[PDB]
C-alpha cells in the first residue's frame, strides 16, 4: 500500500553562547534524487527568544508548531504565567511518546535563552527522550559535519591543545564556513542559508546565499 | 427526557397490604363478554360470546380466539387491544424457543412466559400491566390441560371455569351441572347452555365462537357444525 | 390548578393543552409582518418598532434567509426563531447535496411540520412560540407561499399576515386583485398597507422593511432596501399621512 | 418584651400608627395622607402578637379585636351583615385600631369561585373589599392584619389602595438575643461573672420565643439544686432539650 | 383518578382522557361518509374555506397513501399529518422486506399496535385521530376498515365520520339492505345523497369532494367536475 | 400564588404567556457590579468598577482577557462566568488552527447563544445570571455587543449593566453625538462621569476600584489597573 | 405629574427613567409610590420631594418589586 | 420543589444555607504578614476519653501551599484529594511549581457540579459546605486567599472565619498592620483565639502552623505551642 514514511528533512546547526545562540539552516529541501522545493527553512521563531526546529517531514513540522502555540496561549489565559524552556521541553516529549504508535516522526530541537542570562538548548529523539547539549547539528549532513564542528567551536575533545571562549562574530564566521563546505558533500544542503540570531535585545535574522551545481 | 419518567410503579403497597391497580383489573375483567371452558378430558372446549352492537361489520373479521401454536390456543376476558398485543409477543416467543429445539411445546412454560411479562410491568413503572385474564387451552398426549392466567400474574389448573359479566353466578351454575364423563359433543351442548344462562342477547351462528383441542390439538369448528349442535339441543 | 400546564404529553377536557393555546396568544402579542404572493414571485414586508438610538441592527432583524434560494420571515420570539432556522437550512442542505436537487418549498415545510408536532406529544421540550412565513419562486413550479403555525397547522396561501393587526390586514389584502399587477407594483402597495397600519400601532417610530423574490431576482432571496424602498415610501406619504 | 430582633418592626409601626394621630397637622401641610392598613406575618406568640398590643397601649386609641373565624356563621347574608356593622361603628369613633386575628379563614386562599360553601366565605372576603376600596375614605381608622405566611392571601387583599406596608419579622442577630436575655435577667437572680452572649453564638439560631424559653428552663434546675442564684451549669443543660423540642 | 400527570386503571372502565379524544376530534364543521360497494368504495368529503387569501389546490383532507391504498383522516390536523408520514415509511418498508404488496388490513392492525403502547405510557399520549382505510384487494375484493385511536379497528359495511355519525348511520342502515342493486354510478349518487340530508346542504361544484376506489383498477382517484356535476344533476331529475 | 409552580417548570407558560425564569435572570444582572461600554467605532473603552467585600481584602477582577483582540467585562456571579470563558477560548483556538483567521466576534457571539438557548427549551438548566458587555476589534472595526442570559444579542454603540443602568444611558444618549470617531481621552472622561451615575453617588470616586481597558485601531487587549489609571486621569 | 402637583417639589424631576423602571403597576400603585415617597421624604427632614425618594419607593413590595445584594465577590 | 431551581430572588438557595452550617463550626484564623503566612486553628476537644491527638483540620496541601478548612468536615476530605493530585500532576508534566491561586481555581471548577439539571453536569446533588483559607508562598511572595463556599475566591491578608467571625474580624482589624513582625503576630492571633474560648487554653485543642521561606511548610509542635503560651 501507500507509504507511512517519507523523508523531507534538511540540515540545521544550533550553536549555544552564554548570552546568545544562533540556529542556522539551509533553505534547500529535497528527498533522494528529486527536489521538493528550493526554498523554505525548518527553523522558526516561536517567540520570546525561543527558536525551534523540527527536522523529519514537512507535514509533521507545521502541525506540531501550530499546536504548541495554542498551549502557550491557553496557559497564559489560565492564569498569567508562561512556560519556561524546560516546560516546553517536557511538553514536546509527551506528544512524541503518544506518537510512538504513529508511524511518522521528526527530530526536534528547541533553543532559546534562560533568565540565567545564557542559552539553553534541548534536543529530542524521535521516540521521546531529552538531553542537555552544548552544540547540536541535526538533519542529514549533521553526522559528517559535527566532529569537526565540535572540535572548532568546542575544544573540549581529547584532541586539541588549547581553549578559547566564544564570540558571536566568531560563531557567525564559523557557521557560514561550515555550510558553504557542506554543500559540495550533500544534495540536501544548498541554495541559501537562513540564520536566526538570538540575543537579549530581540531576534534577528540574517540570510546569505550559497552555491548550487 | 427519553429515559426519565416514572421509575417506580403506579401500583403501591398500602397499609391494607393490597395492590390498588390489581384490584381494579378484576373490575376490568368483569366487563368482558361471557366466556366459559369445559375440559372434555380427551378433548377440550372453550367458548365465548361475540356481543355485536353495530350491524355494520364485515365477515367474521377479528376473532377473540387466536392460535398461538398449532397445539395451544388462547381465549380471554378483559380488554381487546391488550389481547391482540399479548398474543403477538407470546406468539413470537413460542415459535422462537421451540424451533431451537424440535420438541413440541409444554404447556406450563407458556404460562411461565406470559406471567413474567405481566409481572415485569408490575415491577417497573412508566407502563401499566395488562388487564386481561386468559384461558390457555391445549392438547398433547395424555397430559392434563385447561389452565387460567390472571392479570395478577398467577395461574391455576381447572376442570371448568367461566369469565365475563356475572362470573360468580355463572360459575355457580357451572359447578352443579358439570360432573363425571362427558363427550366432546356433550361438552359443547353444556357450554352453550351455561352461556345462555349467563345472558342471551341472542345466539346465532355468529354470536358464538367455540373452538376445541382434541384430534391433533386445536381445530376450528365450521359455523355449520355448531349450528348442528344448536338444533341438537337448543 | 388545571392539572395540564404541568403536562404537555397528555389530553385535556379542551383536547389539546393550555400551553399550546398560549403559544398561539404570544405570536399575536408580537409586531406585524405580511406577505403577498404573485404570479411573478412573492414579496415579504415586515414592520419593526424602533427602541432607542443606542442600538443598531447588524445580525438581529426579523427577515431571515433559508439556504440561498429561500426567504424566511417570522413573528414571535427572535432568539427561538433563529434556533429553528439554523437547523432547517442545515437539514435542507444535506438533502440538496444528497438528492442533487434544489429543495422544494413544500418538502421543507413537511420537515418542519413534523418537528413541531413531535414536541406536542412530549413534555420534555416546550414548544417554540413562533410563526414562520416562507416561500420563494421555483423556476418550474411558480411562486408558493406557506405559513407554519406553532399550532401544528400549515397551509399554502395567496396572502398571509400575522401580528396584532392580523384581521385588519387580511381584510385590505382580500380587497385587492388576484394577479396584482407586477411584483414591482406590489412593492409600492405593500408599503401603503404598512404605512396605514402604523397609525393603529403608533406609540413610537417604526422602520419599514421590504424584501422580495422576483422574476428579476431570478428566484434568489434578496432584501429591498435602497432608493427602491424610499420611492414606495414617498407614494404612501403623498397619498395619506396616516 | 422581645425587642432586639423585633426592633425593626417597632420602628415602622410607630411611624405608621402613632405619628399621624400625634402630629396630623404636619401631614396636611405637605399634602401627604398615611396608609390605612399594615400586615403582620411569621409565627404568633413570638412578639409578632405582642407588638400590636404594645403599640395599642402607647398609641392611646381603642384596640378593637375581632376574631375573623367567629364572624363566620351558620346562615348566609349574616356574614356580610357583620362586616358592615363593624365598619359603621368604626366610622363613628374616628380613631381606632381594628386587630384582625388570623384572617385566612375569611382571608384569601381562594379564587376558585365556589365549589360548595367556599362561596359563602368568599362573599365575606369580597364584602370587606367593597368597604375598603369604596366611598368611605380612611379616616383615623387603622387596620392591623395577621397572617401566617402572607403567601396564602389573594392579590385583592395585597393590592394598594388598601394594603401598602407589610411589616416583617426576622432571624435575630446575636446582639439582639442578648437584649432579650437582658430583659429576663432583672427578674432572674444571677451572678454576673459569666456572659450569656458567648453561649448564644454557639446555640442554634432561632427566633425570640425560644431565646426566652431556654432562660426560663434555666431557673428550674436551680430550684432543684437548692441554690438561689443562677450558675454557669444550668445553661449547658437547656440547649439539649430545646434542640430536641422543635423536632418533637 | 389521577389524570393530572398520570393515567391509571380506574373503576370508571374507560378513561376520561380516551373519551375526550373521541369527543373533540374535529374543530371545524366537515363531515365525511364512506360506503362500500362491490363496484366501488367511495368516500365523500367536503371542501370549505374561510377566505379566499388561502389556496384550495393543495388543501385537501384526502390522502393517497400509496397507489392501491387511500386514506381519509378525521382528526386534529397536526396529528393526521404525522401519522401519514409514519405510515408511509412503514408500508414502504413492508414492501421492501416481504417483496409483496402490503394488505390494507395488515396496515390497520400494525398501526393499531403502535397506538396501544402509547396508551400504556403515562409519559406520552396517543395521537388523536380516526383513520379510515379503503382499498381494493384482489384477495377478498375491496376493503373498508376504520380505526379509532383506542387501538380499536374493524371492517364495516359502510361508515360515516364527522360529529353527526349516528345521524348518518340511520340513513345508512336503510340503504344497506340493498346496495348490491346499485351499479357503478348509482352507488355514487346515493353516497352523495346521504351526506346532503344530514348536513342539509344541496351541494355545489366546489363544496364536495368525492373520492372513489374502482374495482378492476388499482386506482384511487378524486373525481373531475364533469363527473361530479353529472351525479348532482342526476338527483335533481328524481326530485 | 403559584410562585413555586413557575420555578418548578422550566417549560413554564402562563395566561399572559410570560416566562418568569427570564425575569429572575434579569434581577440577577441588576445585582452585579457597574460597567459601561462605549465605542467611537475606531476605539472602544470600557470603564468597569472592581469592588472588594471588606477592608482587609483587595478588589476582584471583572475584566477578562478572552483574546488578544476580543474581551469582556462580567456583571453577575464569578463562578458561572469561568465555565463559559473556556468554551469561547477553545472556539478561538480551533479557528486559529484550522482556519487561521480571527473570525468575526459577531459570528462567534451568535453561535454561543444557540447552545444555551436549546437547554432552556427543555428539562434542566437554570439561568446563568451573568450579563456581559463584549468588545472586540474585528475586520470592519470594533463592535460592541450585549449578551444576556436571556440570550438577547444586540449590537449597541454603547450600553451599560449594573443597578441604575438607565441613568448613565441617558447621559450616553446626551453625550452620544460628542463621541464621534475620535479622541481616546474624551471617551474615558465621559466614562468616569457616567460611572458616577450608576453608583448611588454618595460614594466618592476612587482609583483602586476603577479599571479602564481599551482596544482600538492598532491596540489589542490592555488593562489599566489601580494607580495606572491616574496618568490618563 | 398630576398627583405631584399637591406635593412640594424640587425643580427637576426625572419621571421618564422612573416610569420605565416601574413595571406592572395599576393606577393606584403608581399613586401609592408618590405618597410613599413623601413619607420617606418626611423621615429625612426634607421639606421638598426630590428624585431619590421615589427610587427607594418603587423598589418596595407592592407588585413584587424587590432587590437583594450579594451575588459578587 | 426542585433544588435545580435558580430561585425567584435569583440567589440560589443552597449556597446561603452553607454559611449557616459554617457558623456552627469552629474558628480558624489567618494573618499573613509582610513575610510569612500564619494559620491558627481551634481543633477543639470535649471529653477526657477522646484523643484529639488523632484529629487535625489544618493540612498541608504541599510543602509550599497549605489550607485550613472549616464546615462539614467530611466534605473537605473529598475536596483535598482532588486538589492534591492536580498539583502533583503539574509536577509530572512540567516538574514545576504551581501558584496558590491556580490551585484554588482548579478546585473551584469542581465546586459546580450540583444538580442533575443542565446548568451543571451531575455527579453531586449539592455543593461542598466548607470555606478554606488557602495560603502559600511563591515569587508573588506569601499570599492568602479565602475560598468562599459560593465557588469563588477572594484574596486576603487577614481573615477569620468561624462562629465567632463577626466579632473576630473586628478584633482582627485593630491588631492587623500592613507591617508587623511575624513573631508578634503569633501573639496577636493567640489573643483573639483566647477570647472566643470557653474551654481551657491548652496545647491540646489549638494548633498553629506558619510557612516561612527559610524553612518550608512547618506544623508547630506541642513543646513549641507551650512556649508561645508562656509569652502572653
Amino acid at each position: 500500500r501507500f507509504s507511512p514514511y517519507v523523508f523531507n528533512g534538511g540540515t540545521i546547526l544550533a550553536i549555544a553562547g552564554e548570552d546568545f545562540a544562533i540556529v542556522a539552516s539551509d533553505t534547500r529541501l529535497s528527498e533522494g534524487f528529486s527536489i521538493h522545493t528550493r526554498d523554505s527553512p525548518k527553523c522558526y521563531k516561536l517567540t520570546d527568544k525561543t527558536v525551534i526546529g523540527c527536522s523529519g517531514f514537512h507535514g509533521d513540522c507545521l502541525t506540531l508548531t501550530k499546536i504548541i502555540e495554542a498551549r502557550l496561549k491557553m496557559y497564559k489565559h489560565s492564569n498569567n504565567k508562561a512556560m519556561t524552556t524546560g516546560a516546553i521541553a517536557a511538553m514536546l516529549s509527551t506528544i512524541l511518546y503518544s506518537r510512538r504508535f504513529f508511524p511518522y516522526y521528526v527530530y526536534n530541537i528547541i533553543g532559546g535563552l534562560d533568565e540565567e542570562g545564557k542559552g539553553a538548548v534541548y534536543s529530542f529523539d524521535p521516540v521521546g527522550s531529552y538531553q542537555r547539549d552544548s552544540f547540536k547539528a541535526g538533519g542529514s549532513a549533521s553526522a559528517m559535519l559535527q566532529p569537526l564542528l565540535d572540535n572548532q567551536v568546542g575544544f573540549k575533545n581529547m584532541q586539541n591543545v588549547e581553549h578559547v571562549p566564544l564570540s558571536l562574530d566568531r560563531a557567525m564566521r564559523l557557521v557560514k564556513d561550515v555550510f558553504i563546505s557542506a554543500a559540495e558533500r550533500d544534495v540536501y544542503t544548498g541554495d541559501a542559508l537562513r540564520i536566526c540570531i538570538v540575543t537579549k535585545e530581540g531576534i534577528r535574522e540574517e540570510t546569505v546565499s550559497l552555491r548550487k551545481d | 427526557m427519553a429515559e426519565r419518567g416514572y421509575s417506580f410503579s403506579l401500583t403501591t403497597f398500602s397499609p391494607s397490604g393490597k395492590l390498588v391497580q390489581i384490584e381494579y383489573a378484576l373490575a376490568a375483567v368483569a366487563g368482558g363478554a361471557p366466556s366459559v371452558g369445559i375440559k372434555a378430558a380427551n378433548g377440550v372446549v372453550l367458548a365465548t360470546e361475540k356481543k355485536q352492537k353495530s350491524i355494520l361489520y364485515d365477515e367474521r373479521s377479528v376473532h377473540k380466539v387466536e392460535p398461538i401454536t398449532k397445539h395451544i390456543g388462547l381465549v380471554y376476558s378483559g380488554m381487546g387491544p391488550d389481547y391482540r398485543v399479548l398474543v403477538h409477543r407470546a406468539r413470537k416467543l413460542a415459535q422462537q424457543y421451540y424451533l431451537v429445539y424440535q420438541e413440541p411445546i409444554p404447556t406450563a412454560q407458556l404460562v411461565q412466559r406470559v406471567a413474567s411479562v405481566m409481572q415485569e410491568y408490575t415491577q417497573s413503572g412508566g407502563v401499566r400491566p395488562f388487564g386481561v385474564s386468559l384461558l390457555i387451552c391445549g392438547w398433547n398426549e395424555g397430559r392434563p390441560y385447561l389452565f387460567q392466567s390472571d392479570p395478577s400474574g398467577a395461574y391455576f389448573a381447572w376442570k371448568a371455569t367461566a369469565m365475563g359479566k356475572n362470573y360468580v353466578n355463572g360459575k355457580t351454575f357451572l359447578e352443579k351441572r358439570y360432573n363425571e364423563d362427558l363427550e366432546l359433543e356433550d361438552a359443547i351442548h353444556t357450554a352453550i347452555l351455561t352461556l345462555k344462562e349467563s345472558f342471551e342477547g341472542q345466539m346465532t351462528e355468529d354470536n358464538i365462537e367455540v373452538g376445541i383441542c382434541n384430534e391433533a390439538g386445536f381445530r376450528r369448528l365450521t359455523p355449520t357444525e355448531v349450528k348442528d349442535y344448536l338444533a341438537a339441543i337448543a | 390548578g388545571t392539572g395540564y400546564d404541568l403536562s404537555a404529553s397528555t389530553f385535556s377536557p379542551d383536547g389539546r393543552v393550555f400551553q399550546v393555546e398560549y403559544a398561539m396568544k404570544a405570536v399575536e402579542n408580537s409586531s406585524t409582518a405580511i406577505g403577498i404572493r404573485c404570479k411573478d414571485g412573492v414579496v415579504f414586508g415586515v414592520e419593526k418598532l424602533v427602541l432607542s438610538k443606542l442600538y443598531e441592527e447588524g445580525s438581529n432583524k426579523r427577515l431571515f434567509n433559508v439556504d440561498r434560494h429561500v426567504g424566511m420571515a417570522v413573528a414571535g420570539l427572535l432568539a427561538d426563531a433563529r434556533s429553528l432556522a439554523d437547523i432547517a437550512r442545515e437539514e435542507a442542505s444535506n438533502f440538496r447535496s444528497n438528492f442533487g436537487y434544489n429543495i422544494p418549498l413544500k418538502h421543507l415545510a413537511d420537515r418542519v411540520a413534523m418537528y413541531v408536532h413531535a414536541y406536542t406529544l412530549y413534555s420534555a421540550v416546550r414548544p417554540f412560540g413562533c410563526s414562520f412565513m416562507l416561500g420563494s419562486y421555483s423556476v418550474n413550479d411558480g411562486a408558493q407561499l406557506y405559513m407554519i403555525d406553532p399550532s401544528g397547522v400549515s397551509y399554502g396561501y395567496w396572502g398571509c399576515a400575522i401580528g396584532k393587526a392580523r384581521q385588519a390586514a387580511k381584510t385590505e389584502i382580500e380587497k385587492l386583485q388576484m394577479k396584482e399587477m407586477t411584483c414591482r407594483d406590489i412593492v409600492k402597495e405593500v408599503a401603503k398597507i404598512i404605512y396605514i397600519v402604523h397609525d393603529e400601532v403608533k406609540d413610537k417610530a417604526f422602520e419599514l422593511e421590504l424584501s422580495w423574490v422576483g422574476e428579476l431576482t431570478n428566484g434568489r432571496h434578496e432584501i429591498v432596501p435602497k432608493d427602491i424602498r424610499e420611492e414606495a415610501e414617498k407614494y404612501a406619504k403623498e397619498s395619506l399621512k396616516e | 418584651s422581645d425587642v432586639g430582633g423585633c426592633k425593626e418592626q417597632i420602628e415602622k409601626l410607630r411611624e405608621v400608627v402613632e405619628t399621624p394621630l400625634l402630629h396630623p397637622e404636619r401631614f396636611v401641610n405637605l399634602g401627604i395622607e398615611p396608609p390605612k392598613g399594615v400586615l403582620l406575618f411569621g409565627p404568633p406568640g413570638t412578639g409578632k402578637t405582642l407588638c400590636a398590643r404594645a403599640v395599642a397601649n402607647r398609641t392611646d386609641a381603642c384596640f378593637i379585636r375581632v376574631i375573623g373565624s367567629e364572624l363566620v356563621q351558620k346562615y348566609v347574608g349574616e356574614g356580610a351583615r357583620m362586616v358592615r356593622e363593624l365598619f359603621e361603628m368604626a366610622r363613628t369613633k374616628k380613631a381606632c385600631l381594628i386587630f384582625f386575628d388570623e384572617i385566612d379563614a375569611i382571608g384569601g386562599a381562594r379564587f376558585d369561585d365556589g365549589a360548595g360553601g367556599d362561596n359563602e366565605v368568599q362573599r365575606t372576603m369580597l364584602e370587606l373589599i367593597n368597604q375598603l376600596d369604596g366611598f368611605d375614605p380612611r379616616g383615623n381608622i387603622k387596620v392591623l392584619m395577621a397572617t401566617n405566611r402572607p403567601d396564602t392571601l389573594d392579590p385583592a387583599l395585597m393590592r394598594p389602595g388598601r394594603l401598602d406596608r407589610k411589616i416583617e419579622f426576622s432571624l435575630p442577630d446575636l446582639e439582639g438575643r442578648t437584649h432579650i436575655f437582658k430583659i429576663h435577667a432583672r427578674s432572674m437572680s444571677v451572678e454576673r461573672d459569666i456572659r450569656f452572649e458567648l453561649l448564644a453564638r454557639l446555640c442554634p439560631n432561632s427566633t425570640g420565643a425560644e431565646i426566652r424559653s431556654v432562660c426560663t428552663e434555666a431557673g428550674m434546675f436551680a430550684i432543684r439544686a437548692r441554690r438561689k442564684i443562677a450558675t454557669e451549669k444550668d445553661f449547658l443543660e437547656a440547649v439539649n432539650k430545646v434542640i430536641k423540642s422543635y423536632a418533637k | 383518578g389521577f389524570d393530572r400527570h398520570i393515567t391509571i386503571f380506574s373503576p370508571e372502565g374507560r378513561l376520561y382522557q380516551v373519551e375526550y379524544a373521541f369527543k373533540a376530534i374535529n374543530q371545524g364543521g366537515l363531515t365525511s361518509v364512506a360506503v362500500r360497494g362491490k363496484d366501488c368504495a367511495v368516500i365523500v368529503t367536503q371542501k370549505k374555506v374561510p377566505d379566499k387569501l388561502l389556496d384550495s389546490s393543495t388543501v385537501t383532507h384526502l390522502f393517497k397513501i400509496t397507489e392501491n391504498i387511500g386514506c381519509v383522516m378525521t382528526g386534529m390536523t397536526a396529528d393526521s399529518r404525522s401519522q401519514v408520514q409514519r405510515a408511509r415509511y412503514e408500508a414502504a418498508n413492508w414492501k421492501y422486506k416481504y417483496g409483496y404488496e402490503i394488505p390494507v388490513d395488515m396496515l390497520c392492525k400494525r398501526i393499531a399496535d403502535i397506538s396501544q403502547v402509547y396508551t400504556q405510557n403515562a409519559e406520552m399520549r396517543p395521537l388523536g385521530c380516526c383513520m379510515i382505510l379503503i382499498g381494493i384487494d384482489e384477495e377478498q375484493g375491496p376493503q373498508v376498515y376504520k380505526c379509532d385511536p383506542a387501538g380499536y379497528y374493524c371492517g364495516f359495511k359502510a361508515t360515516a365520520a364527522g360529529v353527526k355519525q349516528t345521524e348518518s348511520t340511520s340513513f345508512l342502515e336503510k340503504k344497506v339492505k340493498k346496495k348490491f342493486d346499485w351499479t357503478f354510478e348509482q352507488t355514487v349518487e346515493t353516497a352523495i345523497t346521504c351526506l346532503s340530508t344530514v348536513l342539509s346542504i344541496d351541494f355545489k361544484p366546489s363544496e364536495i369532494e368525492v373520492g372513489v376506489v374502482t374495482v378492476e383498477n388499482p386506482k384511487f382517484r378524486i373525481l373531475t367536475e364533469a363527473e361530479i356535476d353529472a351525479h348532482l344533476v342526476a338527483l335533481a331529475e328524481r326530485d | 400564588m403559584f410562585r413555586n409552580q413557575y420555578d418548578n417548570d422550566v417549560t413554564v407558560w402562563s395566561p399572559q404567556g410570560r416566562i418568569h425564569q427570564i425575569e429572575y435572570a434579569m434581577e440577577a444582572v441588576k445585582q452585579g457590579s457597574a460597567t459601561v461600554g462605549l465605542k467611537s467605532k475606531t476605539h472602544a473603552v470600557l470603564v468597569a468598577l472592581k469592588r472588594a467585600q471588606s477592608e482587609l481584602a483587595a478588589h476582584q477582577k471583572k475584566i477578562l482577557h478572552v483574546d488578544n483582540h476580543i474581551g469582556i467585562s462580567i456583571a453577575g456571579l464569578t463562578a458561572d462566568a469561568r465555565l463559559l470563558c473556556n468554551f469561547m477560548r477553545q472556539e478561538c483556538l480551533d479557528s486559529r488552527f484550522v482556519f487561521d483567521r480571527p473570525l468575526p466576534v459577531s459570528r462567534l457571539v451568535s453561535l454561543i447563544g444557540s447552545k444555551t438557548q436549546i437547554p432552556t427549551q427543555r428539562y434542566g438548566r437554570r439561568p446563568y445570571g451573568v450579563g456581559l458587555l463584549i468588545a472586540g476589534y474585528d475586520d470592519m472595526g470594533p463592535h460592541i455587543f450585549q449578551t444576556c442570559p436571556s440570550a438577547n444579542y444586540f449590537d449597541c454603540r454603547a450600553m451599560s449593566i449594573g443597578a441604575r443602568s438607565q441613568s448613565a444611558r441617558t447621559y450616553l444618549e446626551r453625550h452620544m453625538s460628542e463621541f464621534m470617531e475620535c479622541n481616546l481621552n474624551e471617551l474615558v472622561k465621559h466614562g468616569l462621569r457616567a460611572l458616577r451615575e450608576t453608583l448611588p453617588a454618595e460614594q466618592d470616586l476612587t482609583t483602586k476600584n476603577v479599571s479602564i481597558g481599551i482596544v482600538g485601531k492598532d491596540l489589542e487587549f490592555t488593562i489599566y489597573d489601580d494607580d495606572d489609571v491616574s496618568p490618563f486621569l | 405629574q398630576i398627583h405631584s402637583r399637591k406635593m412640594n417639589v424640587s425643580p427637576d424631576v426625572n419621571y421618564e427613567e422612573l416610569a420605565r423602571c416601574t413595571d406592572d403597576f395599576n393606577g393606584a400603585q403608581c399613586k401609592a409610590v408618590c405618597v410613599e415617597a413623601g413619607m420617606i421624604a418626611l423621615r429625612r427632614g426634607a421639606t421638598e420631594l426630590t428624585h431619590e425618594d421615589y427610587m427607594e419607593g418603587i423598589l418596595e413590595v407592592q407588585a413584587k418589586k424587590k432587590a437583594n445584594l450579594q451575588y459578587y465577590a | 420543589r426542585g433544588v435545580n431551581t435558580f430561585s425567584p430572588e435569583g440567589r440560589l438557595f443552597q449556597v446561603e444555607y452553607a454559611i449557616e452550617a459554617i457558623k456552627l463550626g469552629s474558628t480558624a484564623i489567618g494573618i499573613q504578614t509582610s513575610e510569612g503566612v500564619c494559620l491558627a486553628v481551634e481543633k477543639r476537644i470535649t471529653s477526657p476519653l477522646m484523643e484529639p491527638s488523632s484529629i487535625e483540620k489544618i493540612v498541608e496541601i504541599d510543602a509550599h501551599i497549605g489550607c485550613a478548612m472549616s464546615g462539614l468536615i467530611a466534605d473537605a476530605k473529598t475536596l483535598i484529594d482532588k486538589a492534591r493530585v492536580e498539583t502533583q500532576n503539574h509536577w509530572f508534566t512540567y516538574n514545576e511549581t504551581m501558584t496558590v491561586e491556580s490551585v484554588t481555581q482548579a478546585v473551584s471548577n469542581l465546586a459546580l457540579q450540583f444538580g442533575e439539571e443542565d446548568a451543571d453536569p451531575g455527579a453531586m446533588s449539592r455543593p461542598f459546605g466548607v470555606a478554606l483559607l488557602f495560603g502559600g508562598v511563591d515569587e508573588k511572595g506569601p499570599q492568602l486567599f479565602h475560598m468562599d463556599p459560593s465557588g469563588t475566591f477572594v484574596q486576603c491578608d487577614a481573615r477569620a472565619i468561624g462562629s465567632a467571625s463577626e466579632g473576630a474580624q473586628s478584633s482582627l482589624q485593630e491588631v492587623y498592620h500592613k507591617s508587623m513582625t511575624l513573631k508578634e503576630a503569633i501573639k496577636s492571633s493567640l489573643i483573639i483565639l483566647k477570647q472566643v474560648m470557653e474551654e481551657k487554653l491548652n496545647a491540646t485543642n489549638i494548633e498553629l502552623a506558619t510557612v516561612q521561606p527559610g524553612q518550608n511548610f512547618h506544623m508547630f509542635t506541642k513543646e513549641e505551642l507551650e512556649e508561645v503560651i508562656k509569652d502572653i
